[PDB]
């Protein structure tokens, strides 16, 4: 998310086993980063 | 750093005035402050 010059990231790396969908269970996301970039971002694309 | 003795302080721009002691308050890697039910700065972690 972008707020006040800050794009921001959070993350979790978790083991699961389900092929189909987002497992149902709760865990929450610490920040990794903050980037004081100042871009405006209206769109994005992943990469593979 | 001084302990057990009333001091003014600033940490990382967090300020306040207190008695800085040694506390077994397991913090988080990205965690900066502590706080408390009353919303009053409590524990801190020495930035250095």
């Amino acid at each position: 998310k972008n707020i006040d010059g800050y794009f921001k990231i959070y993350s979790k790396h978790t083991p699961i086993n389900l092929v189909r969908d987002l497992p149902q269970g709760f865990s929450a996301l610490e920040p990794l980063v903050d980037l004081p970039i100042g871009i405006n971002i209206t769109r994005f694309q992943t990469l593979l | 750093l001084v302990k057990n003795k009333c001091v003014n302080f600033n940490f990382n721009g967090l300020t306040g005035t207190g008695v800085l002691t040694e506390s077994n308050k397991k913090f988080l890697p990205f965690q900066q402050f502590g706080r408390d039910i009353a919303d009053t700065t409590d524990a801190v972690r020495d930035p250095q």
